[PDB]
């Protein structure tokens, strides 16, 4: 009955998407031709008799990253209409992706929702995958945005946005990016959750021992991640969280919906054998500042609200005591007027594990979604960056030639600003 | 979808081409008559933006040829990958421009540009969308800088929208070929500021010096020189036609390395570089091939590099690589070089990553950079241009083609400017 | 219920926790797999089914040592986590391993031995192997100290440390590590044994009958005598010796921790079969000035306090009369004020032989751990060799070089030559 609708834009999201799909795959005991030899209605609708098409949307603005899913393995699993294709690029640009080549690619793939949506008949929510720092994540989701609140509006969303790193970041127009952005992010999106590759590495290094990690080992790690979130759906569980309850409970402000993820455990296949994986061990594991998916201090941060859920062999008898020892330290701490800050979830299906994988095969794992101060902190120094390549007037003549007036620039970093202050009253 | 057509002028930059080209044939796998040999099959998905798929499956090349005489046009011919050619695209005049800018640029000139204008624009019907130019020649002579430049500016006026890339070389101080360097220079860059919207200055006095000592070759030719500059080129349009976990076009690259609009010009580097004795005991790894990468004499530009900063700085890695060990190389480079990157510019970095490798080596890097020590190019220049123009010498060749005086310190006053501009931000 | 948390600093440590590693495994039955074909649950956590992971960290400046086990038959018994490993050495100074390279490792550490530690319920105390000579088992070892009184402080600690030799020494600095280790393990050490290799190789030779001696037989005895201590909780004898009723029995006063152990009896495959080994007889053997585990003399001492602990085939009838029998005798001579200063231990388990092993396979053991005044001379040469060697500020450069000040030595010397005098005011 229930039902949730994906959307995938720029390149990103589209390498992103492919991981998840395959999991999912994985999941319900179905080979890329489409047919198994119930709970898998959710993201796959049955054409006919043993034909299951995601319920998905592919955005790019270039034909390469969308012609590699069509011509791989995966090329029984979509077809044409559900796939669309650009010309022109964005080029690692906001301005081309919104106001000159936004119009018409838009248009084309609202409709193609809508016969994707009214299909289906119970919408939870909608998930879109991007990256700020990207060209065509950035432009055309904030349009896609702008787009949906007319439509449906009180309908859920979501997005898994890539946040740009301070030290290591591939490109370097992206301050600008960023900034202009979160103007839309902030009036449309619901809730959105940050990443940064970053901190991704360092744990890929750290955990799994692989020290020559590509995008393909983060893609996966993202999936689970992901998978955490719509395991609360798919199975049933003796507690569930559904999607609004979870919006209900994490997200206490209208200006604050900005929480940050963390996945435990992470570990080699040989790893798995020595290390007795506890349950208090892997909720110390989430509160740990090394195992953070952002680059940020949880030292310095206070939680106001953080959403457990945890998939596998667990029971309510020792997850309450888990919830009490961490109450009872004082290196983790909260904000004065939440006194109870926790949304606890169970699931007794098992996380699985794709082959040739890098993460081991586990019993339990956890997910937490922590609202928070510490990610405040985060774009500060943003906004130093961002400050720097501005005062001198560095890249925007490009900006300019696509169509930007320069009042937008102005709008978009005084109301940065100004957000940046509200963390500090709430948590004052 | 996205095609390129290449343009060609001058006697070094047809032969560029000409190896180029052949080049790029071995890439995808093209042989003498068309018909496609190759067993890869992602060689066939991005054929189209360098190869118009012809009647029985021969492929022809996207290029168009230009010269004011007949005589290097013999040659290409003859040589390997000629015939692949369409002869429709050839085009020559009788003349020739007899190394003055002068004649090349107004009389001799514009009397051949008339069949190039027509000529183009089939090309431009031909493909589906065209994404910009390449265009080849050098600033030396009369021929390739007179005919390019006068060519240049007017497809501004019929194709306004599209990325204009131009492949020049620049004199040298040392190996001087002709008297008349600073004055053809002078007036050939000027035109070539507010036109373009990125330019890569070859100079030759670096690639000898690359040749000598890191390629150990007893007796260097211009083949070797051209095989070297083909790779540049090969390099920055890898990902256009070829996939990649991270992907980086033309328009990207511009729009990352060119931060103002006067400021474009940059300086092309490849790696690695390896002679007979150093491909057995060259640890091929990607923090070797960054560090050689930043070395100053590594560069195609013979200049001293860290006597200012780096503006920007981006990069085309070709081959399988993990991205921690990539994108890790270049933040430690940075944070070691921290008085040779601009201050406030913070992240001055871009990568890029192919999955299809040159054939023959495993991985390859092009560096291009953007730097204030293209100064100490153009300075030089500048003098020699003001010790030629003291005494009005050799003046009598530009004067009798209806140029005024005042008209060299048009274009003067505007290099000087231009060269003004990186000493503002340095 | 039970638990202990065993921690190696230093070259000798780890090369001293192999050996009783490996009688542990001996004692319960276990292959170097850690799968079983209760009593162990002290020193091994059952992971998931059938894999025993030792209570252990071994910290080391350099890769070689740590290296060795790794790639030996104990392979499988540890994993990356548990064995940490730095860059740069100690290279035999205490300077290097507290100032410089201290910082960096010690973080790595604490945090895996909270993770180990939080796992137990039941902790009994602490056990630290180092040498006071080497560098890494001096500078790291102080900080280590000083670290978990943070922490933990009232939990008990004990360190069976290397005592120099003043004419059979390995190294020319030792004077100086000595007497700068000793200021940290006054104040933070609750009880600290002490063992001298010169002592163990006469009796390595004499009773043993091996003339060619090297570390490996030396390593097995010392697990033998650390067995002796620990034997009281993993195995149900008739009367029971804990580590903190120990402590409140052995250790007089504040000052005053250093008590000297002994084993008995050790003797050949051969010889077994002649000598009858009585009880009275290996009650002996303990209070001889020849088996004592430092170079000392009990003839010049006084025992204030020694705690006797009898393993194997013994009962309370005749261990009454063996106690008579020294207290009547006056060569072993007592301390005024303490009338009756023993403690006895009795346990049924046998102590177990190693595979090719130099001891042979008996039925009785002992251990005595007395505090004397016999200890109290051994520094006062040790003060002597000291002095000499700064009295000319000979090897002060170096130290110097890595941030130590000069007052710190005059601090160190002070102190140690008040400490001298504290066991005479004690004893008279
Ligand atoms: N990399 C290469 N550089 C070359 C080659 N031939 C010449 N050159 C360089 O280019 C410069 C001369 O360029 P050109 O001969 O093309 C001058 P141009 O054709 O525009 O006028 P004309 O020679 O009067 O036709 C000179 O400084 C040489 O160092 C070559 O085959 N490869
Ligand atoms: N974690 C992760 N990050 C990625 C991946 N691919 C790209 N990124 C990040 O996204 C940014 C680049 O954005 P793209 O998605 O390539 O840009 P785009 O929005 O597609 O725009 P165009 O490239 O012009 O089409 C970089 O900062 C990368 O670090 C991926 O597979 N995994
Ligand atoms: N009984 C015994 N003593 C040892 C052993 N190994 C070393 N020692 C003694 O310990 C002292 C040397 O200390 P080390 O442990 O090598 O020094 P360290 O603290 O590791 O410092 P570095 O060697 O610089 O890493 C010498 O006086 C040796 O007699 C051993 O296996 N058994
Ligand atoms: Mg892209
Ligand atoms: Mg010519
Ligand atoms: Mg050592």
């Amino acid at each position: 009955m229930r039902e949730c609708i994906s959307i995938h834009v720029g390149q990103a999201g589209v390498q992103i998407g492919n991981a998840c799909w395959e999991l999912y795959c994985l999941e319900h005991g179905i080979q890329p031709d489409g047919q198994m030899p119930d709970s898998f209605n959710t993201f796959f609708s049955e054409t006919g008799a043993g034909k299951h098409v995601p319920r998905a949307v592919f955005v790019d603005l270039e034909p390469t990253v969308i012609d590699e899913v069509r011509t791989g393995t995966y090329r029984q699993l979509f077809h044409p209409e559900q796939l669309i294709t650009g010309k022109e690029d964005a080029a690692n640009n906001y301005a081309r992706g919104h106001y000159t080549i936004g119009k018409e690619i838009i248009d084309l793939v609202l409709d193609r929702i809508r016969k994707l949506a009214d299909q289906c008949t119970g919408l939870q929510g909608f998930l879109v995958f991007h990256s700020f720092g990207g060209g065509t994540g950035s432009g055309f989701t904030s349009l896609l945005m702008e787009r949906l609140s007319v439509d449906y509006g009180k309908k859920s969303k979501l997005e898994f946005s890539i946040y740009p790193a301070p030290q290591v970041s591939t490109a370097v127009v992206e301050p600008y990016n960023s900034i202009l952005t979160t103007h839309t992010t902030l009036e449309h999106s619901d809730c959105a959750f940050m990443v940064d590759n970053e901190a991704i590495y360092d744990i890929c290094r750290r955990n799994l021992d692989i020290e020559r990690p590509t995008y393909t080992n983060l893609n996966r790690l993202i999936s689970q991640i992901v998978s955490s979130i719509t395991a609360s759906l798919r199975f049933d569980g003796a507690l569930n969280v559904d999607l609004t309850e979870f919006q209900t409970n994490l997200v206490p402000y209208p200006r604050i919906h900005f929480p940050l993820a963390t996945y435990a455990p992470v570990i080699s296949a040989e790893k798995a054998y020595h290390e007795q994986l506890s349950v208090a061990e892997i909720t110390n594991a989430c509160f740990e500042p090394a195992n953070q998916m952002v680059k940020c201090d949880p030292r310095h941060g206070k939680y106001m609200a953080c959403c457990l859920l945890y998939r596998g062999d667990v029971v309510p008898k020792d997850v309450n005591a888990a919830i009490a020892t961490i109450k009872t330290k004082r290196s983790i701490q909260f904000v004065d007027w939440c006194p109870t800050g926790f949304k606890v979830g169970i699931n007794y299906q098992p996380p699985t594990v794709v082959p040739g994988g890098d993460l081991a095969k586990v019993q339990r794992a956890v997910c937490m979604l922590s609202n928070t101060t510490a990610i405040a902190e985060a774009w500060a120094r943003l906004d130093h960056k961002f400050d720097l390549m501005y005062a001198k007037r560095a890249f925007v003549h490009w900006y300019v030639g696509e169509g930007m007036e320069e009042g937008e620039f102005s709008e978009a970093r005084e109301d940065m600003a100004a957000l940046e202050k509200d963390y500090e009253e709430v948590g004052v | 979808m996205r095609e390129i057509v290449h343009i060609q002028a001058g006697q070094c930059g047809n032969q560029i081409g000409a190896k180029f080209w052949e080049v790029i044939s071995d890439e995808h796998g093209i042989d003498p008559t068309g018909t496609y040999h190759g067993d890869s099959d992602l060689q066939l998905d991005r054929i189209s933006v360098y190869y118009n798929e012809a009647t029985g499956g021969k492929y022809v090349p996207r290029a168009i040829l230009v010269d004011l005489e007949p005589g290097t046009m013999d040659s290409v011919r003859s040589g390997p990958f000629g015939q692949i050619f369409r002869p429709d695209n050839f085009v020559f005049g009788q003349s020739g421009a007899g190394n003055n800018w002068a004649k090349g640029h107004y009389t001799e000139g514009a009397e051949l540009v008339d069949s190039v204008l027509d000529v183009v624009r089939k090309e431009a019907e031909s493909c589906d969308c065209l994404q910009g130019f390449q265009l080849t020649h050098s600033l030396g002579g009369g021929t390739g800088s007179g005919m390019g430049t006068l060519l240049i500016s007017k497809i501004r006026e019929e194709y306004p929208d599209r990325i204009m890339n131009t492949f020049s070389v620049v004199p040298s101080p040392k190996v001087s070929d002709t008297v008349v360097e600073p004055y053809n220079a002078t007036l050939s860059v000027h035109q070539l500021v507010e036109n373009t919207d990125e330019t890569y200055c070859i100079d030759n006095e670096a690639l000898y010096d690359i040749c000598f000592r890191t390629l150990k070759l007893t007796t260097p030719t211009y083949g070797d020189l051209n095989h070297l500059v083909s790779a540049t080129m090969s390099g920055v349009t890898t990902c256009l036609r070829f996939p990649g976990q991270l992907n980086a076009d033309l328009r990207k690259l511009a729009v990352n390395m060119v931060p103002f609009p006067r400021l474009h010009f940059f300086m092309p580097g490849f790696a690695p570089l390896t002679s007979r004795g150093s491909q057995q005991y060259r640890a091929l790894t990607v923090p070797e091939l960054t560090q050689q990468v930043f070395d100053a004499k590594n560069m195609m530009a013979a200049c001293d590099p860290r006597h200012g900063r780096y503006l920007t700085v981006a990069a085309v890695f070709r081959g399988r690589m993990s991205m921690k060990e990539v994108d890790e190389q270049m933040l430690n480079v940075q944070n070691k070089n921290s008085s040779y990157f601009v201050e406030w510019i913070p992240n001055n970095v871009k990568t890029a990553v192919c999955d299809i490798p040159p054939r023959g080596l495993k991985m390859a890097v092009t560096f291009i950079g953007n730097s204030t020590a293209i100064q100490e190019l153009f300075k030089r220049i500048s003098e020699q241009f003001t010790a030629m123009f003291r005494r009005k010498a050799f003046l009598h060749w530009y004067t009798g083609e209806g140029m005024d005086e005042m008209e060299f310190t048009e274009a003067e006053s505007n290099m000087n400017d231009l060269v003004s501009e990186y000493q503002q931000y340095q």
